C-alpha cells in the first residue's frame, strides 16, 4: 500500500529529527538482549556473553549504525520500497543466511526506540505511519529468499 | 519461566504506571487501534475518538488486571483465571492479537519512562508480557 | 511475486479435479473442529457445541463450499489476486468483523484437504505452488482492512 | 493441555508411521525447504536433493525424536529436555519456524493416511505438535 501525503509527512518530518547512530546502536542492542539467540549472528564480533557485554561490544553498536543508516534510506524512497532493498535482500538470504523473521522483529524494536528518543512527536497517528513503513521494509528485505 | 531478577525488574518498571492505570491503558489501546486496526473487529461497539468514556474505562481495567498479576508474578495461573476462562469462553480472541497489545504497552512505557525502561527491564517486561499472553490463552483447546 | 508458468500448471491442473463442494465443507469443518474458538463466527448456523454437530450441520457444509468456490476464482485471476478479493476484503472488516488472521489458518487447512484428497498430484513442488497461491489470497482478502 | 482422548488419538495416528520413520520424516523435511523455502537458511550445509542421504538421516532423527515423545505424552518436558537444551543454545532457530515443521508433518499424515486423519484426530495431532514445539521453545530466554 502506497503512503498517503499525512503518513509521509510524518514519517518524512520526524526521520530529520533521528539521531541514526545513537538510535541503530540502541536498537541492535537491544534486540541482543531481549532475544538472546540472535547472537548467532554476530559471534565473530567478540564477547557477548550478558548486556553488559552487549553494550560495550564497539562492533556491535557500529553494525546498528550501518543497519539503520540502512534502512533511513527507506525515507527517501517510500514509492519504491521493494525494489530499493532487493539487492540487501539477496545478501541477507545467500551470504549471511539471517532468518527473515529478523526483520520484523528489529521493526518492533526501532519504535520502542523511536518512542523513547522522541516521546513528544511519536503520537498515536505518527506510530501508526512508522508501523506501516517497518512492515514494508520488512517484507522488502525478505523478498528475495528463495 | 521468569527469574527473580527478571521479577523485580518489572515490579521496579510496573511501580511507575502506579497512579496512571487509566491514563496509560487508554492510551496503549488507542496505540492497537490505529497500528493494528484489525484489531478493532473486536471492539464495533466502541467510540474510538481519542480519549473516548469507553476506551478509558476499558483501558483501566485492563491495566488493573496486569497490576494484579505483578502482584502475584509467582502464580500468573491462579490470577489470571477467571480472565482466562471470558477470553477462552466468551469473547474468542485470537491468540495472534495479544502481541499487538504487549507491543503497543511496552511503546506505552517508551514514552512516559524512557530512562526507566533500559534494555534489560525491556526484555524482562516482554518476557512478563508474553506469560501474561500465554496463560489468558491457555484454556482455548 | 508473479506465478512462474510452472507453478501455474500445478495450480491450473489440480485445480481441475478438485470437487469444490467436498472439499469446501470439509476445510470449513475442519477449521471449526482444530479451532474451536472460531465458532463464534457461525452460532447464527445452530448447534456446533462438538465435533458431531459441526459435521451434520447443513449450513456449515453450505457455507464451506460457498468459501471454496470464491477462493476458487483465484485460479483464473493469477495475476489480478489483490483486485479481485477487493471487495470481498471490505465486506469481512466492515459487515462481519472477521479476525484477517483467519484467512492464513483456513489456507492451511485448505491445503491439508488438498493433499488428502490427491495424494498422487500432491507432490512436493505442487504443494509449493499452491502454499504461495494461499498466502497470496490471505493476502489479498487482509487488504482493505481499516 | 492433552486431554486423555487427545492423547489416545495421538498414539492411534502415530502407530500408523511406525516402519516408516525416516521415509516421513524426510517428506516433512523436503515439504518444509520447498514450501518455506526460508528455512533453507538453517541448513546451509546440507544437500537439498531429493531423498539425499543427509535430509534422510535427519528426517530420521526428527520423527525418532516425535516418537519419544508420543510414548511419553504424559510428560513431554522430561522427554524433550536435551532437545530443548540443543535447539536453546546451540541451534537457536527462531520459534516461528516450528509452526512451519509441525504444517508439513500434518501434510505427510494426510497423504499416507488420509482416512486415519479424521477431523477429531487432525485437531488432537495439531495440538500436540504444539505442545512439543512449546517445549522445543521454552529454554530460549
Ligand atoms: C531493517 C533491517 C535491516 C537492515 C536495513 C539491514 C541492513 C544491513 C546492511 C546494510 C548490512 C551490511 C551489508 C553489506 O556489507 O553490504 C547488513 C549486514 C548484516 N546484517 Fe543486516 N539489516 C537488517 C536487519 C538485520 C537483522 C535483524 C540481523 C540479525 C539479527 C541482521 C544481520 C546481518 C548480518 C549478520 C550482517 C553481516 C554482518 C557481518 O558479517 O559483518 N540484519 N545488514
Ligand atoms: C494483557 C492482555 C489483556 C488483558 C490483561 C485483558 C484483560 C481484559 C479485561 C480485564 C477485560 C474486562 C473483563 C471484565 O470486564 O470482566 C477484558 C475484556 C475484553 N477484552 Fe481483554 N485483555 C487483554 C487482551 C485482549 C486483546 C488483545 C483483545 C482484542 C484484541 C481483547 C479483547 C477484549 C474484549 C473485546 C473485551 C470485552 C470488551 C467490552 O465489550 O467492553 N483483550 N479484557
Ligand atoms: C479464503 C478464505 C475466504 C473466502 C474466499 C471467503 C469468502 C466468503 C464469501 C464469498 C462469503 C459470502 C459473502 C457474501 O454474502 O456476499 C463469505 C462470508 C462470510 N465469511 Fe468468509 N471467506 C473466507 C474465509 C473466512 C473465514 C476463515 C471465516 C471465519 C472463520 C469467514 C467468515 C465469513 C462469515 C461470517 C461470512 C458471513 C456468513 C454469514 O453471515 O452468512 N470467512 N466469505
Ligand atoms: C518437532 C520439531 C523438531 C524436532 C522434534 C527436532 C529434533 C531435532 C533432532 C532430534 C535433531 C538432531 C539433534 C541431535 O542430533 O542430537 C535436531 C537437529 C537440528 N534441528 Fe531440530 N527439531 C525440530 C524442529 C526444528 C526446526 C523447525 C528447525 C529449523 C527450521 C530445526 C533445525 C535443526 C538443525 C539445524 C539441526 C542440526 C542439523 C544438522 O546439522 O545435522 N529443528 N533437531
Amino acid at each position: 500500500a502506497s503512503f498517503d501525503a499525512h503518513e509521509r509527512k510524518f514519517i518524512v518530518d520526524l526521520w530529520a529529527k533521528v539521531d541514526v547512530a545513537q538510535c541503530g546502536a540502541d536498537a541492535l542492542s537491544r534486540m541482543l538482549i531481549v532475544y538472546p539467540w540472535k547472537r548467532r549472528y554476530f559471534e565473530h564480533f567478540g564477547k557477548m556473553c550478558n548486556a553488559h557485554d552487549i553494550l560495550h561490544n564497539s562492533k556491535v553498536q557500529e553494525h546498528g549504525k550501518k543497519v539503520l543508516a540502512s534502512f533511513g534510506e527507506a525515507v527517501k524512497h517510500l514509492d519504491n520500497i521493494k525494489g530499493h532493498f532487493a539487492n540487501l535482500s539477496k545478501l541477507h538470504c545467500e551470504k549471511f543466511h539471517v532468518d527473515p523473521e529478523n526483520f520484523k522483529l528489529l521493526g518492533d524494536i526501532i519504535i520502542i526506540v523511536l518512542a523513547a528518543h522522541h516521546p513528544e512527536d511519536f503520537s498515536v497517528e505518527c506510530h501508526a505511519a512508522f508501523q506501516k513503513l517497518v512492515r514494508q521494509v520488512a517484507a522488502a528485505l525478505a523478498a528475495e529468499y528463495h | 519461566v521468569l527469574s527473580m531478577e527478571d521479577k523485580s525488574n518489572v515490579k521496579a518498571i510496573w511501580g511507575k504506571a502506579s497512579g496512571h492505570l487509566e491514563e496509560y491503558g487508554a492510551e496503549a489501546l488507542e496505540r492497537m487501534f490505529c497500528a493494528y486496526p484489525q484489531t478493532k473487529i473486536y471492539f464495533p461497539h466502541f467510540d474510538m475518538s481519542h480519549n473516548s468514556a469507553q476506551i478509558r474505562a476499558h483501558g483501566k481495567k485492563v491495566f488493573s488486571a496486569l497490576h494484579e498479576a505483578v502482584n502475584h508474578i509467582d502464580d500468573l495461573p491462579g490470577a489470571l483465571c477467571r480472565l482466562s476462562e471470558l477470553h477462552a469462553h466468551s469473547l474468542r480472541v485470537d491468540p495472534v492479537n495479544f502481541k499487538f497489545l504487549a507491543h503497543c504497552v511496552l511503546v506505552v512505557f517508551a514514552i512516559h519512562h524512557p530512562s526507566a525502561l533500559s534494555p534489560e527491564i525491556h526484555a524482562s517486561l516482554d518476557k512478563f508480557l508474553c506469560a501474561v499472553s500465554a496463560v489468558l490463552t491457555s484454556k482455548y483447546r
